[PDB]
């Protein structure tokens, strides 16, 4: 994208696996839009399944 | 010389002859125009919808007569094709004449864009739309007779027998079987094309006859009836030769 | 599903128009019975219709709307640009007969304004004053077909449209009512509602509305107050709420 | 023609256009800059329920004092937004924006707790996690509260538990006053679709 | 099965849509048409000229004015362009204005083809043609101001400067160099196109000034003259919408 | 550019003069143009010379042009400063447009 | 023919550079706006800076 | 086409001198006869031209200015720096010599 900041945008972008309009009558799904099952892709959850020292103060 | 939003006085070719649609100037020298730089289309018409040209604006449907026949009515509109005519205070009685291509020239803006124009040459399309509740009954016939008005009167499809208008090319419209029916009228005039300016001529009538009468039920009732809506539009058109007289008459 | 998305929301339709179609309709002649805006469909997103409720006491004339979920979201913003589709059904039997005229006028719609309110003029709808011949329109037989949906593309000299619409208009002001909508569909007879005398002779015209591809714009409604629900009280003696603007 | 009353599903479309699609992106790329294409967005953006909230000093005040208040109104997108769907999930953050005009204590600090929904101030400890400012060096608050419950789903409708999820409290140790604006988390979104209910526009009073 | 010169009433298929250029028919059954067998074009209307279209129509060069500009007179056509404009009540002098694209959509017949159409994107394209003897002389401006009628009095081409004046977009018409100049004016809206219906605004002016009045001999002669003639029409057209109203204007 | 207390001030009511005056580049540069497009962007520096209240802050949201503050709500995005911690407000306004270009 | 002719001058610039963006003159940029009457004073912007 | 480029504006030329060249001005004499800078033409991109506006009630005396789109610009500016080109038509028939 063409910007003239050395930041493009605010935040990083997290990408979806949707394939419709997002402003379109079509019925998309909520899960394809985030993508945050049970798993290491959330932080806390990956931290307690990789047992982090943190996790237990250190 | 590379100036900008200025065009100066400076010579040209000597002689230059730039054509417009239909007019065309002769000029001593090359004019000196100013064009936009870069220039763009900043609407969106294009976006919205085509440009429709003059053909396909007199091919646009238009309502000419919304018609009501009701059930025992002796009205010329209700009274039955006859089988035969003797005489001329008797002929055959029919719901509604419409002289062609008039009617269609003067209806729904087309004279608007016919003016201007000098010849022209076109079918006319018809298409009546009918409506009768499924306990009425009936049948009618749509036929186009050229030159009746024009045509010695033994020759008319007025002043012939029922079997004589039938044999007339036309359309069959029953009320419960063909709710709508259409017709291609093709161009009708003797001569190369219609002349819009000089001769206000008509050459093709179209009558609505009467088969059998409404039929509906012995007791009186505002329901028996039927209603109808003729519509009109041209095709295979032709407008030609410019010309600066215009027809009051539409 | 997501249903917080545009595309979910004023893709739900839902009734703005149930007309009466009788017998004595006139050819031509804007079906006016039955409700608010009889026969006129203002095209567009914004809300078109509103009420208004007075109570005694000097009179208050609080005025109230009717908002589908594509009218709920407009609200929300300031302009609008959108594809609006109708459903045009209607309520009828095997013995019902008729055609009917649904054409899309661009423009302003006829408007005979009140001091509080703003409806249409059905005496410059008629086949005479407008001639439904230079129109887009859609005739349908009743013989046995009850509807069309019919969808409306955005044609309009402006990119986007205003989500005012019946808010505040009236009498003195009536231009941002005008400039919220690109026209209007008219739903007229083409012939007379055929019937006999072993059904009604009557038929209900209902109309659902929703929107398809949608942009909003601002996040800014363009209204002058606050955007508010309203909370029906329980007697029709009660005021209603107002909610504090006042920033100190 | 058969006696029959039947839908054959016909659509028309006007006007021989263009793709909307392609006509609409032109259109924001000329007249907007931005594509709003959902309304949680809305839920992330803070708007105001109250410019101008007062308190009393030393008084530990629930947040749903004026959420109650707000939610019925329509005035903000969660309470706008909200009459559309019926059940919501996720937390919530609130901004207090300092408008005290006057001098009580040579130290003024807002301090926020956590606190059962639809609880009273003598219901619950001023334990747990807080957070504390001082408006004069950061006249903002911007506390979150997280989506601490019971249940996977939260209905805006009553019910016969209490405390099943969790919400704000306010103290301040002088009068403030505060311009409230809230928004959701990055999890807080609305249930499944509903009707809408009316508006209420303009209000003119008259004399008779 | 095989009758001619009629149609009889049938049976058909149960679902029909008959889509014309804008309106579309639903029919319970598919209509019973009658056409001509084996059609046949009996005018010469296709081999006179070609069918013109709408916007070739509105292409069409229109006389809108002719002027007629004598040495030795101080009326505001020959009175020059001034160095500077200090006061309103002494603005600068031009010999004709015209309101664009409104002169030109109220000439030439061009009202009525544009009638029953909401939406037009066009430019104005303008020629002039004058005529004057090897002795005389002079040198016009031709220029045009968009939203000058609509815009502050400080920012219009009248009350500006001579300098500001041809600083704006035009042509210099030198009588013995340009016998005849050419413009075009872009679409000067700032909406996505002109509304033929409800606003009657215009969005552009277009000025002829005069650098250099008449230069003649000192007899006093009435050859001691120029006569002008301006041709205006439209190019890059765009209808699109019908409607059924109409600009009285128009 | 003296402002009341508690009262909403269209910009309108400062550009409407700026505009003729040809003194800002914005307005110099706008005799020579007929159109404009985008967004726009203004800075308040504080020169309050009085104290008032404890607390003062300036607060600024979005209108349609030639509105009045009588015809339009305060909601949509706003922004808020305080002057004795941040004496500069720096908003920026959108063009949040029907049209494409906008006449002078 | 006529006795007299006239010497029309155009002026325009090329190949320029300009240096800084605050102008030498006393006051700012003003822009004449023509008054109505002669009998009418001109506008003079405010430049007190308090 | 950018139209705010300095070269676009500067380069957007105006009418500045319309003299009066009649058949007794002498020669090797300015052409002064007809406009307020007579045959002299100041060579740069600020405007030379001026005229006064007198208004009595004392009198106030404003002065007004001829820019050109060349001078609009510089008047932004301090210093200046450019090349100057100036197009001097003259208007007359194909019986005037000199």
């Amino acid at each position: 994208p063409t910007s003239e900041n050395p930041k493009i945008g605010p935040i990083s972008e997290v990408a979806s696996g949707v394939k419709t309009a997002a402003n379109g009558i079509e019925r998309i799904p909520v899960l394809g839009e985030i993508a945050k099952p049970v798993t290491a892709a959330v932080k806390w959850f990956a931290d307690i399944v990789g047992g982090v020292a943190a996790i237990f103060g250190w | 010389t590379n100036v900008h939003n200025t065009k100066l006085a400076s010579t040209s070719a000597e002689n230059a002859i730039e054509k417009e649609q239909i007019t065309t100037f002769h000029d001593v020298e090359t004019p000196n125009r100013i064009d936009t730089p870069m220039a763009q289309d900043t609407s969106s018409a294009r976006s919205m919808d085509d440009t429709h040209s003059i053909i396909q604006f007199l091919q646009r449907p238009v309502l000419i007569d919304n018609i009501e026949i009701v059930a025992g009515t002796t009205a010329d509109n209700n009274t039955a094709l006859s089988r035969y005519v003797l005489d001329r205070t008797n002929p055959q009685k029919y719901i509604k004449q419409w002289t062609l291509p008039s009617t269609v020239l003067k209806a729904g803006g087309k004279a608007q864009k016919l003016a201007n124009f000098k010849y022209l040459r076109c079918d006319v399309q018809v298409k009546i739309v009918l409506n009768a509740n499924p306990f009425i009954a009936g049948r009618l016939y749509l036929a186009y007779s050229p030159y009746d008005d024009k045509v010695a009167p033994e020759r008319r499809i007025i002043y012939t027998s029922r079997a004589g208008v039938t044999g007339y090319p036309g359309v069959e419209l029953d009320f419960q079987l063909d709710n709508s029916v259409e017709m291609t009228i093709p161009y009708a005039s003797f001569q190369e094309a219609y002349d819009l300016v000089s001769g206000n001529e008509d050459f093709v009538q179209l009558y609505l006859f009467t088969i059998a009468p409404v039929l509906g039920p012995s007791a009186e009732s505002a329901n028996s009836k039927v209603d109808l809506s003729v519509y009109m539009w041209l095709d295979n058109i032709s407008l030609v030769i410019p010309t600066y007289r215009l027809n009051p008459n539409l | 599903v997501d249903e917080m998305a545009i595309g979910y929301v004023c893709g739900n339709p839902a009734i703005k128009h149930v007309l009466t179609w009788s017998t004595t309709d006139v050819v031509q002649n804007p079906i006016s019975n039955g409700d608010d805006w009889g026969g006129v469909i203002p095209v567009g997103m914004p809300c078109y219709s509103k009420t208004i409720r007075a109570v005694k006491g000097s009179t208050s004339k609080t005025e109230v709307m009717d908002p589908a979920p594509c009218e709920y979201v407009a609200n929300l913003f300031s302009y609008w640009r959108a594809t609006m589709c109708y459903r045009i059904t209607v309520v009828k039997t095997a013995f019902h007969t008729g055609r009917l005229e649904i054409f899309f006028e661009p423009g302003s719609i006829p408007t005979v304004r009140t001091a509080d309110n703003l409806g249409p003029d059905q005496t410059q709808l008629n086949g005479t004053i407008a001639p439904s011949d230079n129109n887009y329109k859609y005739i349908l037989d009743l013989t046995n077909d009850t509807e069309v949906t019919i969808k409306v593309p955005y044609v309009s000299n402006k990119m986007f449209m205003k989500t005012v619409g019946i808010y505040g208009a009236h009498d003195e002001d009536n231009w941002n009512f005008d400039e919220s909508f690109t026209g209007f569909l008219c739903i007229r007879p083409i012939t007379k509602l055929m019937a006999p005398d072993t059904v009604s002779q009557k038929v209900s015209i209902v109309v659902w509305k929703w929107a398809e591809d949608v942009v909003v714009v601002e996040p800014k409604p363009l209204t002058s107050g606050p955007t508010q629900v309203y909370n029906p009280p329980a007697v029709a003696r009660d005021l209603v709420k107002q909610i504090d603007v006042s920033m100190q | 023609i058969n006696l029959s009353n039947k839908t054959d599903e016909n659509t028309i479309s006007f006007f021989d256009s263009g793709d909307p699609e392609r006509m609409n992106n032109e259109a924001l790329m000329r007249g907007c800059g931005e594509q709003i294409v959902n309304l949680r967005p809305l839920l992330r953006t803070f708007r105001t329920i109250n410019d101008n909230w007062s308190l009393a000093a030393n008084t530990k005040t629930p947040i749903t004092d004026l959420t109650n208040t707000a939610d019925a109104e329509g005035r903000d997108y969660m309470s706008y937004l909200s009459f559309l769907y019926r059940f919501y999930r996720g937390g919530r953050r609130y901004k207090f924006f300092n408008t005290t005009p006057l001098k009580q204590s040579q130290t003024c600090y807002v301090r926020s707790f956590l606190i059962p929904r639809n609880y009273t101030a003598d219901e619950i400890n001023t334990d747990g996690p807080s957070h504390i400012t001082y408006p004069v060096i950061n006249p903002v608050h911007e506390v979150e509260v997280p989506f601490y419950s019971q249940y996977r789903k939260i209905p805006i409708a009553s019910t016969s538990d209490k405390g099943y999820d969790s919400s704000l409290m306010y103290y301040t140790n002088v009068g403030t006053q505060q311009i409230v604006a809230r928004a959701g988390n990055d999890d807080f979104t609305f249930g499944w679709m509903i009707g809408t209910p009316q508006l209420q526009g303009i209000t003119k009073e008259v004399a008779n």
